[PDB]
């Protein structure tokens, strides 16, 4: 009973088209902004993107490993931990994942910041699972 | 929607022995784990951070673990300046929350109370209102009785005890038995004072004063 | 590098009132802070953290709007408002400092200031008089300064401007009949110091902003 946890990033967005697209919903699973970050609270996680975003265009995105060393999926190759959390807003010290889009590849804007917690230890885990719509 | 629950609620042990506290996670959790001291009447003082973490100026007795849900203080040898409350937090610089805490008690040889007696002060008796006091000093167990025998009487209704907390290296206690009564009620009587009745006394004792000798 | 609660004391019901925590070492920006009470003779519980630079509020399921928390960076120094104060709420407040060694999570409170009791009670201040526990007849024997009638806690307790340390038994405070505080403070003596030594109590009540330093003889 219990063990598994997952934490989710949704982004959608919508498209001078080749410019900044006014419609961004950065989504953070579980995520209260008031409440606070989102610490996991079990030995195991994963992590997944999500392309609300309509493929309805040209126009690409991804998250790229900035600040933080350890970079998305990467996390889940069985990358210890002692503790971690994640908020969108930026956490003081804490690792920072751009969220950016390119139209096409040609243009790019810094549309998305995620931010992340570092405790370093051994019993929180990097762990891979597969994919269903839920 | 997380919390922790902090066990045992109170202990005693000898001294240098070791000692374990346990805190289960509410609704399990990661490395977010500290431990605290709090002396008496005084700031709390760090401990331990995520278990295993020690800031500088702590020694190295203290030590702390995990075990999934259930995160365990242990001090391996007690100390007499280790007396106090201790707390388990659960928590980050957002949010945290606190267990009900153990406070760690000291059981050591038994020892012998001092008896002091005080009458009132003739500057006191101004107010038209006085009051009496018998001491105890450094004794232990804790656990013991006042007695107030006025011209060979007892009394009641008018005695209020305050108790020492363990002390920092004696590791013993002091009460204070404050008896109070108004001007016209001391000048009633006049031989009198306080009696105690402990195990440190085979017999019991008295000390007693004539009323303005 | 140290820190300080200052503006406790009383309230009546229904009043508002606002929290100093002074800083020494280090720019409060920098680091969360945090306020903490600990309820008379009870468990403590966590009430909120404020950071400075991203004005991050951060509060307790308790006290959402009862009370909040704020901090002046030029003043280098955090504030707590709190408003329609309740019997539960009458504590202990101390501030605070956290700090992580990895940065971004898992970290520590590593220093506190002293505390500053807040009491809400309709009675106003009042104030104490001191009154001798003069050399005894008892061998080493002990003497010390008694405190009445005063209103409300805390009250400080000295001895020759704190020269006197080991033998101070400065008791808990008891609560008298009328509804005041009474408590006693004391110090174990040998029996050949009494004739020369000078022994003075020096004592200050802050609800009555009186501080008295009374000798003690036989
Ligand atoms: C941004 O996009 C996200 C992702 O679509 C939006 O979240 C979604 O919110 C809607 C309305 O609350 C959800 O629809 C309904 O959700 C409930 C469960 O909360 C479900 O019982 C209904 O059957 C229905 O699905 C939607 O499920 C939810 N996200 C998902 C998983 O699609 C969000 O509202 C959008 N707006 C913002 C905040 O920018
Ligand atoms: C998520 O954040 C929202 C922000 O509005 C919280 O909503 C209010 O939070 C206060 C906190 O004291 C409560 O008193 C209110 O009842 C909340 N209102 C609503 C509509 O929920 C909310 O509590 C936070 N947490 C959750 C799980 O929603």
């Amino acid at each position: 009973y219990h063990k598994h946890t997952f934490i989710v990033l949704y982004v959608d967005f919508k498209p001078c088209f080749n410019c900044y697209p006014a419609g961004v919903n950065i989504t953070l699973a579980n995520f209260n902004e008031t409440k606070g970050p989102l610490c996991v609270d079990t030995s195991h996680f994963t992590t997944k993107y999500v392309a609300v975003y309509a493929n309805v265009g040209r126009w690409s995105a991804s998250i790229n490993t900035g600040n933080c060393p350890f970079s998305f999926g990467k996390v889940n190759n069985f990358v210890k931990f002692g503790s971690v959390c994640f908020s969108l807003k930026d956490i003081p010290g804490g690792c920072a994942m751009p969220i950016v889009a390119n139209w096409a590849y040609s243009k790019y804007y810094t549309i998305g910041s995620l931010y992340v917690s570092w405790s370093d230890g051994d019993g929180i885990t990097g762990v891979p699972q597969p994919v269903e719509g839920v | 929607d997380i919390q922790m629950t902090q066990s045992p609620s109170s202990l005693s042990a000898s001294v240098g022995d070791r000692v374990t506290i346990t805190c289960r996670a509410s609704q399990s959790v990661s490395s977010a784990v500290a431990w605290y001291q709090q002396k008496p009447g005084k700031a709390p003082k760090l401990l331990i951070y995520s278990a295993s973490s020690l800031y500088s100026g702590v020694p190295s007795r203290f030590s702390g673990s995990r075990s999934g849900t259930d995160f365990t203080l242990t001090i391996s040898s007690l100390q007499p300046e280790d007396f106090a409350t201790y707390y388990c937090q659960q928590g980050y610089g957002w949010l945290i929350t606190f267990g009900q805490g153990t406070k760690v008690e000291i059981k050591r040889t038994v020892a012998a109370p001092s008896v002091f007696i005080f009458p009132p002060s003739d500057s006191q008796l101004k107010s038209g209102t006085a009051s009496v006091v018998c001491l105890l000093n450094n004794f232990y167990p804790r656990e013991a009785k006042v007695q107030w025998k006025v011209d060979n009487a007892l009394q009641s209704g008018n005695s209020q005890e305050s108790v020492t907390e363990q002390d920092s290296k004696d590791s013993t206690y002091s009460l204070s038995s404050t008896l109070t009564l108004s001007k016209a009620d001391y000048e009633k009587h006049k031989v009198y004072a306080c009696e105690v009745t402990h195990q440190g006394l085979s017999s019991p004792v008295t000390k007693s004063f004539n009323r303005g000798e | 590098v140290q820190l300080v609660e200052s503006g406790g004391g009383l309230v009546q019901p229904g009043g508002s009132l606002r929290l100093s925590c002074a800083a020494s070492g280090f720019n409060i920006s920098s680091s969360y802070i945090h306020w903490v009470r600990q309820a008379p003779g009870k468990g403590l519980e966590w009430v909120a953290s404020i950071y400075s630079s991203y004005g991050y509020t951060y509060y307790a399921d308790s006290v959402k709007g009862r009370f909040t928390i704020s901090a002046d960076t030029s003043k280098n120094t955090a504030y707590l408002q709190m408003n329609s104060l309740r019997a539960e709420d009458t504590a202990v407040y101390y501030c605070a400092r956290w700090w992580a060694s990895v940065g971004g999570a898992g970290g520590g409170l590593d220093y506190w200031g002293q505390g500053t009791l807040v009491t809400v009670s309709s009675a106003s201040t009042k104030g104490p008089s001191v009154f001798p526990l003069a050399p005894s007849s008892k061998g080493t024997a002990a003497l010390g300064c008694l405190v009445k009638d005063y209103f409300p806690e805390p009250v400080t307790v000295s001895w020759n401007s704190g020269a006197l340390t080991s033998g101070v038994h400065t008791f808990p405070a008891v609560l008298q009949s009328s509804g005041l505080y009474s408590l006693s403070s004391v110090v174990t003596v040998p029996s050949s110091s009494l004739g020369t030594q000078t022994y003075i109590c020096n004592v200050n009540h802050k609800p009555s902003n009186t501080k008295v330093d009374k000798k003690v003889e036989p």
